C-alpha cells in the first residue's frame, strides 16, 4: 500500500504490514466502496510476501513464522473485502502441532 | 503408365511425336519429405507423379494430357543426394585433398548434367526456397557458356544424324531455353511485387554479368512474360495433426498459368523471340516430337551423360578456384618457408638432424597453406630429406 | 550447526548408555550437508574398550578439542548439554522399551555375544 | 556510488560503412575489460542474421521489431530484394558481449546497388570479395561465427566458409573461431531425431576439413531423452472448455525457449585469447581495425580476385 | 479420411468391428515398422491382422496419423456402444509402445494424447466403463514426467488442469487413491520441470484447485522456491500458498536442492567472474541503482563459460551465486570494482557502520530511503545480500586459514592472504551483528560467535 518511505528501516515492515491491515479492516466496520480496498490489500500482499521471498534468500528453512501469518491474514482480509465473507477464508489455523507456534 | 526415369527413357526403340515440350527442373532444395522438384512436377501436371512417403540422378516424365516432358535433375547441390554423398563419404568411400577432389568431381558432374538441360530443353525452372536470388548461380551460368561453346562441336559431331532439324544442329539446342526461377516463401499483392523485384534483380545481374546476351545465349530474358514465381508458404506430415484440432472441436497464377504462359509459346510454335537490342531476331521454335527428341537426347546423353567432353571440364576454371588458390598458396609457402629454414637454420651436421629442423619447417609452412593443401607437404618433406646426405 | 550439535549429543548419550568405543577421527563421520554425525560400525561396544590390549580410555564419547569448539560456546552448560538432558528424560521415561530390547538381544542364539 | 559508472547502448553502431570503410564510433562504448565476447553472424540475403543478434544481445522474442537494435526486414522484403544491413554493425550488451551482424554474404541486393551505383573488372566478382572480407574479419576478430541459414545445407555456404579460412590472415598456431549453424525459420521436420542425425552427418562431412571449432558445445540443451546418437556438433535450430483452447502441434520447442537456450550458449561460448595478447575491449578495437586494413589490402584477396 | 468415418460411424457393428480391426491392425503394424530403424522390440502385437506391410519410411507417420484420427469417430458422442477394442483402452494399450519410443518419433505420442483427451472431453468422470476415471490419472501420472518435448507437457498439463476442475466440481474420487495420491505427486515434480513459465502456471493453477490435502508439504516446498522465480509465476505461487492450507509452512524437499547446488558451485573456483560485471552487482548491493536492466539470469549463463547448476537458474540460486562470484573476484589483491584493497575494505566498513548505527537511531540513506512500493522491500533484500556477501567473503577470505575440502585452494595468490592479515579488519568491524540482527537473526551468530569467542 505504498508504505511511508520516511526512513523506513529494514525489516520494520512487520509493523507497516500490520498497521495497514487494520486500515483495510477498520473500514469494513465503517461501511458494513470496497473497490479501493483490494487495491490497498493486494498491493499490500505484494509487499507482505516479500518477507517470505527473503525466507528463500539465500537459504532458510520454513521460517519465518511470525511474518507468514501476516501474509495469510492479509490474504484473508482481501478475500473478506471482495465478498462479504460468506464461507472463506477464515482462515484455518488449527493444530498445526509443530508445536512451537 | 509413364515411368519417371531418364536413362531407361532414352533406351527406347504409343505416343510417338506428341508435339512435346520438355521442361528442365534443377536447383537446390532443403531436407524435406517431398522434394521441391517433385512437388512442382506433381502440381504442374495436376497429379501426384512422385508419390511421397551422390550422383546427379536425372529423371524424366512425360505428361500425355499436357505434352510436357519434365526432366528433373538431382544435382549434388540438392540436399537429397548430398545426404547420401555425406553418408557414403562418412563410413567408406578420405583426406582433405581427396574430399575436395570428390566434391569438385560431384560439382563437375552436376554441371555436365545441367548442360544436358541447357542443350536439349525449351523451358527451365530453377528451385531456391529462399526468396533471394542465389548469386552463385551467376558464376554457374557464366561457367556453362564455356562448356556450351567449347563442347559445342563435340555435341554437333554427335547429333548430325538426327531429325532434329537445321537450327537445332546449328545451335545444338531446340531453342533458347527460358529460365523461369521458382522460389518458395518462408515469411511474408505483397507477393506480386516481390516477383517483379526478383525479376528486375535477376535481369540486371545477368545483364551486368553477360549471362543474358542479345543473341542465342544460353538463357533468355522473358521480358514480356514473367520468369520469377513465388510459392505460397503442408509438405510434411502436419496436415493430419492440424485436422485433429478441427475434428476434435466438432491473377496470381498457381503452377499452371505461370508455366502455361511459356509452354504455349512452344506447343503453339510461337517461339522464344523475347530478345532486345534490335537484333536479327533469330527465333527457331523447333517444336520437337517424342521420337525425334528421344533420338537426339540418346546421343546427347551418350556424349555427356564423352571422348573430348571429359577433357573439357578443365576448361571451366570458374568453379574450382579453390584448388588453384590452394596450389598457389602452397607454391608460395614452400620455396619461401622451406628455403628460409634450410638456410636460416644451419644444421650443418647431417647426422640425425633433418627432423630436428623439419619439426619447425612445418610450423612455418602450416601458417601459409590454405584450402585443399598439404599435398606439397609430401612433396616438401623430400627437400628437407634430400639436402641431408 | 544446530543439527550437528543435536546429533552429536544424541550419539554421545548412546555411547554413554551403550558402551560404544573405538571412536577415532574416522569412525565419527560428519554430513556436511545435514550436519548430523554418523558413526562407523560399532566393533567396540558395551564397554569393550575397557578390556584391551589398548591403553584403557574412559571417555563416554568423543569430545575432542575440534568438537567442543564446534557448538555455540562449548559442551558443558551449552546447547549440547541442554539437549542431552532432554534425551535422557525421553529415554528414562521409556526405559522399558530399551530394557526389554536389550534383554531380547541378549541370551541370543546367533548373536555371538562372546566379543 | 560514482566509482562504478556503467554504460549502455540503444541502437547499433556500424564499424564498416556501406562502402566498406572502418568507423571509430565504437570506442565510446568500449571499456578496459579483458574477457570480451565477440560473436558475429554470416548468412545469405534473407537468412535472418540480425533478428537473431537482436534477440540474443538485448532484445527478447516478445518485443516489437522496430525496437530491435539491428534493423530487421519489415517492409523491404515485399519490395525489391532485401539487404537492410548495409555494413557490419556493432553492439555491446550489458554483459560486454560484442555482436557483429554483418551484411548478407553473396546477396543480390548489394549486387544491384553496385550495378546501379570499383577497382575491379566486374561487380559480380566484387560482391564475393566483400563477402570474403567480412568472413575473414569475422574469423580473425570474433570468438564465435553464427552461420545463419534460412534453408538447410546450402552447399554454397559450406564451400564459401572453406574459402574464407584460406583468406584468414594468420601470424598477427592459427586462431580459428567457432561456428554456430543456426537454421533460422526451421520447420517441424528439422526438430526430428532422424533429421537431426542427417543434419549432423551432412554438416560434419561438408565441414570435415575446416580447422574451425564447429562441433562440441551445442545441440544438447532442449531435446527428448535422446542420448548422443550422432557425432554431436554446434547446431542450434531456431523455429519460425479447456480442451478447445489447445494450441496446434508446433512440433518444435517454443520460439522463446529456443532463443533463451541459444543466448545462454552464445554467452557461455568459450572465449579463447586473441592473436597474441589479452586485447581488452579497448585493445580489441585497436586489433580489429588493423585486421580490417590488413584484409582490405591483403595479398590473399588480391590473388583471389584475379582467379574470379 | 472421410471414408474412415463413413465406415466406422454407421450401425451394423458386425462390419464396424472388421473396419476397426483392419485400421488398428494397419496402425499396430506400421508402428513396429519404425522399430527396426529404432532397434526396438516389436510390441502392441495384439490387434494386428494378417497384413505384413513394409513401409520402412516416413509413410509410417502419415499412416498412423490417419488411422488414429479416423478412430475419433468412435471416440465421440453419442456412440452408445462399446463392442469394439475399446478405443478408450486402445489409447492406453499402446502406451508402453507409443510413449517409450515416441521421443525418437515425436509424432504419435501427441496425436494419441489428443485423441484420448478428445474422447474424454465428452465423458470424463462419472463414478459400464468405471475404471476410466481412474485410468486417466494413472496414465497421466506415468506420462506426466517422462520428460518430453514442449508440445507434450502443454497438453498433458492442460488435460490435468481441466480434470482438476471436474474433481472439485466429485466427490470421493480423491480417495482412489493410487492415482490421485500420485497424480498430485507428479504435479509436484511438474511444477518446476521444465522451466517454461507456461507449464508451471498450468500446474500452479491445476494444483490450486485441489485442497487437497494429502502431501501439501511438497506443494509448500515448491512454492517456497517458486515465490522468487522473478516471472509471472510468482503471483501464481503466492496465490497457491495463500490458498492451499496453513499450519504446513510452518510444517525442505526443494530447499535442499538449492543448498546442494550452491555447495557444488562453491567448490569449483571458476575464476571468470566478469570483473567488469561485478561492479553492477556492488552498485546493486551497496546502492539501489540497478546497472543491468532478469538481468541476473543473463549473468549465470554468461559466467562459467561452458565451455554446474540445474536448469532452474531462478532465482535465489543465481541471486546467491552472483554474490559468491563477486566475492571470488574480490578475493584477488585488487578489487577492480573499487580502489585498492584498503579502499574497498574502507567502503564496505563505512557502508556497514552507517547502517548498523541506524538501529539505535534514525537516519536516512540509500539503504532505507525507497520512494516506491515493491522497492522498500528490496532494501531488506539489500541487507540480506550484503550479509551473504560478507559471509561468503569470510568463507573465501580463508586463504590464510587454509580452508578444508569444503572449498578448494583459492589460487596462487594464497600467499597474499597469509602475508597480509584481514582478520584485523574483521575484528575491528564486527558491527555486522547490529546490521544483521535486524534483517536476519542468524546472520549475527556467525560473527557474534567469533568476536564473542576470540576475545576470550
Ligand atoms: N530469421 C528469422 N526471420 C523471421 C522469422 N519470422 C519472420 N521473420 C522475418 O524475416 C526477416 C529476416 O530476418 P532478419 O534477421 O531481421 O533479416 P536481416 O538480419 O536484416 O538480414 P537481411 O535480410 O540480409 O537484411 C525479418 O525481417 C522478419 O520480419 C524468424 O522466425 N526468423
Ligand atoms: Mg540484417
Amino acid at each position: 500500500n505504498y508504505l511511508g518511505n520516511k526512513a523506513c528501516e529494514c525489516y520494520i515492515s512487520i509493523a507497516d504490514w500490520a498497521a495497514v491491515q487494520e486500515w483495510q479492516n477498520a473500514i469494513h466496520d465503517l461501511k458494513k466502496d470496497p473497490r479501493e480496498l483490494q487495491k490497498s490489500i493486494e498491493v499490500q500482499l505484494l509487499r507482505s510476501s516479500v518477507c517470505l521471498a527473503t525466507a528463500l534468500n539465500p537459504i532458510e528453512q520454513d521460517q519465518k513464522w511470525q511474518s507468514i501469518t501476516e501474509n495469510v491474514v492479509k490474504y484473508l482480509k482481501q478475500t473478506s473485502r471482495i465478498a462479504i465473507g460468506p464461507l472463506r477464508l477464515s482462515t484455518l489455523t488449527v493444530s498445526q502441532s509443530l508445536p512451537v507456534l | 503408365m509413364a515411368g519417371p526415369v531418364s536413362l531407361r527413357d532414352l533406351l527406347m526403340g504409343p505416343w510417338r511425336e506428341d508435339e512435346i515440350c520438355v521442361v528442365g527442373i534443377f536447383g537446390k532444395t532443403a531436407l524435406r519429405l517431398n522434394s521441391e522438384k517433385f512437388s512442382l512436377v506433381n502440381t504442374v501436371c495436376d497429379r501426384q507423379v512422385f508419390p511421397l512417403f551422390d550422383y546427379s540422378l536425372l529423371q524424366a516424365y512425360y505428361s500425355q494430357e499436357s505434352k510436357v516432358l519434365y526432366l528433373l535433375l538431382t544435382s549434388i547441390c540438392d540436399n537429397s543426394q548430398l545426404l547420401r554423398a555425406c553418408r557414403a563419404l562418412q563410413s567408406g568411400e578420405l583426406p582433405h585433398a581427396e574430399a575436395h577432389e570428390f566434391w569438385k568431381h560431384q560439382e563437375k558432374l552436376q554441371c555436365l548434367s545441367l548442360l544436358y538441360l541447357f542443350s536439349v530443353c525449351h523451358i527451365l525452372l530453377l528451385v531456391h526456397p529462399t526468396c533471394s536470388f542465389d548469386i552463385t548461380y551467376d558464376r554457374v551460368f557464366r561457367a556453362l557458356d564455356g562448356l556450351r561453346q567449347k563442347v559445342l562441336p563435340l555435341l554437333k559431331t554427335a547429333i548430325k544424324d538426327c531429325p532434329v532439324g537445321k537450327d537445332w544442329k546449328l545451335n545444338c539446342r531446340p531453342c533458347p531455353p527460358r529460365l523461369l526461377f521458382l522460389f518458395q516463401l518462408n515469411g511474408a499483392s505483397p507477393k506480386r511485387r516481390l516477383q517483379h523485384a526478383l525479376e528486375d534483380q535477376i535481369y540486371r545481374i545477368f545483364r551486368k554479368s553477360r549471362v543474358l546476351t542479345n543473341q542465342s545465349i544460353n538463357c533468355l530474358f522473358t521480358v514480356p512474360a514473367n520468369q520469377a514465381f513465388v510459392y505460397i508458404v503442408e509438405d510434411p506430415v502436419g496436415m493430419l495433426l492440424d485436422q485433429l484440432r478441427s475434428h476434435c472441436t466438432v491473377v496470381d497464377f498457381t503452377l499452371r498459368e505461370f508455366l502455361w504462359q511459356h509452354v504455349e509459346l512452344v506447343l503453339s510454335k510461337k517461339g522464344f523471340d523475347d530478345s532486345v537490342g534490335r537484333n536479327p531476331q533469330p527465333s527457331h521454335f523447333e517444336l520437337p516430337t517424342y521420337q525425334k527428341w528421344i533420338s537426339a537426347a540418346s546421343k546427347l546423353y551418350e556424349v555427356a551423360i564423352s571422348k573430348i567432353l571429359s577433357s573439357i571440364k578443365v576448361l571451366e576454371g570458374f568453379l574450382d578456384i579453390d584448388t588453384k588458390f590452394s596450389e598457389n598458396r602452397c607454391q608460395k609457402a614452400l620455396p619461401m618457408a622451406h628455403s628460409a629454414y634450410q638456410s636460416n637454420l644451419p644444421h650443418n651436421y647431417t647426422m640425425t638432424v633433418h627432423k630436428n629442423q623439419l619439426a619447425q619447417a612445418l610450423r612455418v609452412y602450416s601458417q601459409h597453406a590454405r584450402g585443399p593443401a598439404f599435398h606439397k607437404y609430401a612433396m616438401q618433406l623430400h627437400e628437407d630429406c634430400y639436402k641431408f646426405w | 550447526t544446530q543439527s550437528y550439535a543435536r546429533s552429536t549429543a544424541v550419539m554421545s548419550m548412546v555411547g554413554y548408555i551403550i558402551g560404544l568405543g573405538d571412536r577415532h577421527l574416522d569412525n565419527v563421520l560428519i554430513d556436511m550437508t545435514t550436519g548430523e554425525v554418523v558413526h562407523i560400525d560399532y566393533n567396540v561396544c558395551f564397554e569393550k574398550g575397557k578390556s584391551l590390549r589398548v591403553p584403557e580410555k574412559v571417555p563416554f564419547r568423543m569430545t575432542q578439542n575440534i568438537e567442543t569448539a564446534l557448538g555455540v560456546t562449548g559442551v558443558e552448560g551449552v546447547f549440547r548439554l541442554s539437549c542431552e538432558q532432554v534425551l535422557h528424560i525421553m529415554r528414562r521415561g521409556r526405559e522399558t522399551l530399551l530394557t526389554l530390547l536389550e534383554a531380547f538381544v541378549y541370551d541370543p542364539l546367533v548373536d555371538w555375544t562372546a566379543g | 556510488a560514482k566509482l562504478l559508472p556503467p554504460e549502455r547502448m540503444k541502437h547499433s553502431i556500424k564499424l564498416v560503412d556501406d562502402q566498406m570503410n572502418w568507423c571509430d564510433s565504437a570506442i565510446e562504448y568500449l571499456l578496459d575489460q579483458t574477457d570480451v565476447l565477440v560473436v558475429g553472424v554470416l548468412g545469405l540475403q534473407g537468412t535472418g542474421k540480425s533478428m537473431v543478434m537482436s534477440l540474443l544481445s538485448a532484445n527478447t522474442p516478445e518485443e516489437d521489431q522496430r525496437t530491435y537494435v539491428f534493423r530487421a526486414q519489415s517492409a523491404e522484403m515485399k519490395e525489391r530484394g532485401g539487404n537492410q544491413t548495409s555494413g557490419i554493425d556493432f553492439f555491446i550488451t550489458q554483459e560486454r558481449i560484442v555482436f557483429l551482424d554483418t551484411q548478407p554474404i553473396l546477396s543480390p541486393s548489394i549486387l544491384d546497388h553496385l550495378i546501379n551505383n570499383p577497382e575491379y573488372n566486374l561487380p559480380h566478382t566484387y560482391v564475393e570479395m566483400q563477402s570474403l572480407q567480412i568472413a575473414a574479419f569475422l574469423f580473425t576478430v570474433c570468438h564465435v561465427v553464427i552461420v545463419v541459414q534460412d534453408w538447410f545445407t546450402d552447399l554454397s555456404l559450406y564451400r564459401f566458409l572453406q574459402t574464407a579460412e584460406m583468406v584468414k590472415p594468420s601470424t598477427p598456431t592459427e586462431y580459428y573461431p567457432h561456428l554456430v549453424f543456426l537454421q533460422n525459420k526451421a520447420r517441424r521436420e528439422d526438430f526430428c531425431p532422424r533429421k537431426l542425425r542427417q543434419m549432423h552427418l551432412m554438416i560434419d562431412q561438408l565441414m570435415a576439413h575446416s580447422h574451425l571449432r564447429y562441433k562440441g558445445t551445442l545441440s544438447m540443451l532442449q531435446c527428448n531423452v535422446f542420448p548422443g546418437l550422432p557425432p554431436d556438433f554446434l547446431d542450434s535450430e531456431v523455429n519460425l472448455p479447456l480442451f478447445s483452447l489447445l494450441p496446434g502441434y508446433r512440433g518444435h520447442p517454443s520460439f522463446q525457449s529456443l532463443v533463451s537456450k541459444l543466448r545462454s550458449q552464445v554467452m557461455s561460448m568459450a572465449r579463447p585469447q586473441l592473436s597474441h595478447t589479452i586485447l581488452t575491449e579497448k585493445n580489441w578495437f585497436h586489433y580489429a581495425a588493423r585486421i580490417w586494413d590488413g584484409v582490405r589490402k591483403s595479398s590473399a584477396l588480391a590473388e583471389y580476385s584475379r582467379l574470379l | 479420411d472421410v471414408p474412415p468415418p463413413s465406415v466406422s460411424l454407421p450401425k451394423l457393428a458386425a462390419l464396424l468391428r472388421v473396419f476397426s480391426t483392419v485400421v488398428r491392425s494397419i496402425g499396430e503394424r506400421f508402428s513396429p515398422i519404425r522399430g527396426p530403424p529404432i532397434t526396438e522390440a516389436y510390441v502392441t502385437d495384439v490387434l494386428y491382422r494378417v497384413m505384413r506391410c513394409v513401409t520402412a519410411a516416413n509413410q509410417v507417420f502419415f499412416s498412423e496419423a490417419v488411422l488414429t484420427a479416423a478412430n475419433e469417430c468412435v471416440g465421440v458422442l453419442l456412440g452408445s456402444l462399446d463392442p469394439s477394442m475399446t478405443i478408450h483402452c486402445d489409447m492406453v494399450i499402446t502406451y508402453g509402445l507409443d510413449q517409450l519410443e515416441n521421443c525418437q518419433t515425436c509424432g504419435t505420442d501427441y496425436i494419441i494424447s489428443v485423441l484420448n483427451l478428445l474422447t474424454l472431453i465428452v465423458e470424463q468422470i462419472n463414478t459400464v466403463v468405471a475404471v476410466a476415471h481412474a485410468v486417466y490419472q494413472a496414465v497421466l501420472s506415468l506420462k506426466n514426467i517422462p520428460v518430453l518435448e514442449t508440445a507434450y507437457k502443454l497438453i498433458l498439463g492442460e488435460m490435468t488442469c481441466a480434470l482438476n476442475n471436474l474433481l472439485h466440481s466429485a466427490f470421493k474420487n480423491h480417495v482412489f487413491n493410487v492415482d490421485n495420491a500420485k497424480f498430485v505427486v507428479i504435479f509436484d515434480l511438474s511444477a518446476l520441470t521444465t522451466i517454461g513459465n507456461a507449464k508451471n502456471s498450468l500446474i500452479g493453477m491445476w494444483a490450486l484447485s485441489p485442497t487437497v490435502f494429502a502431501l501439501l508439504s511438497k506443494n509448500l516446498m515448491i512454492v517456497h522456491s517458486d515465490l522468487a522465480v522473478h516471472f509471472p509465476a510468482i503471483q501464481y505461487a503466492v496465490l497457491y500458498t495463500l490458498y492451499s492450507h496453513c499450519t504446513r509452512h510452518d510444517h525442505n524437499l526443494l530447499g535442499i536442492l538449492l543448498k546442494k547446488d550452491n555447495l557444488n558451485q562453491d567448490t569449483r573456483k571458476l575464476l571468470m567472474t566478469w570483473a567488469l560485471e561485478a561492479a553492477v552487482l556492488m552498485k546493486k548491493s551497496e546502492t539501489y541503482a540497478p546497472l543491468f536492466s532478469c538481468k541476473g539470469l543473463l549473468a549465470n549463463t554468461l559466467v562459467e563459460d561452458v565451455n554446474v547448476c540445474r536448469v532452474q537458474l531462478v532465482h535465489s540460486g543465481t541471486r546467491i551465486r552472483q554474490a559468491f562470484g563477486k566475492l571470488l573476484k574480490s578475493i584477488p589483491l585488487d578489487v577492480v570494482l573499487s580502489n585498492n584493497n584498503h579502499t574497498e575494505i574502507q567502503e564496505i566498513s563505512l557502508a556497514l557502520r552507517s547502517h548498523m548505527s541506524k538501529a539505535p537511531s534514525n537516519t536516512f540513506h540509500p539503504q532505507d530511503f525507497s520512494d516506491v512500493i515493491s522497492f522498500i522491500l528490496y532494501g531488506n533484500s539489500h541487507r540480506t545480500g550484503k550479509d551473504n556477501w560478507l559471509e561468503r567473503l569470510f568463507y573465501s577470505c580463508q586463504r590464510l586459514d587454509k580452508r578444508d575440502q569444503s572449498t578448494i585452494p583459492r589460487n596462487l595468490l594464497k600467499t597474499d592472504a597469509v602475508l597480509w592479515q584481514w582478520a584485523i579488519w574483521e575484528a575491528a568491524q564486527f558491527t555486522v551483528l547490529s546490521k544483521l540482527r535486524t534483517p536476519l537473526g542468524r546472520a549475527q551468530d556467525t560473527f557474534q560467535t567469533i568476536e564473542g569467542i576470540i576475545r576470550s
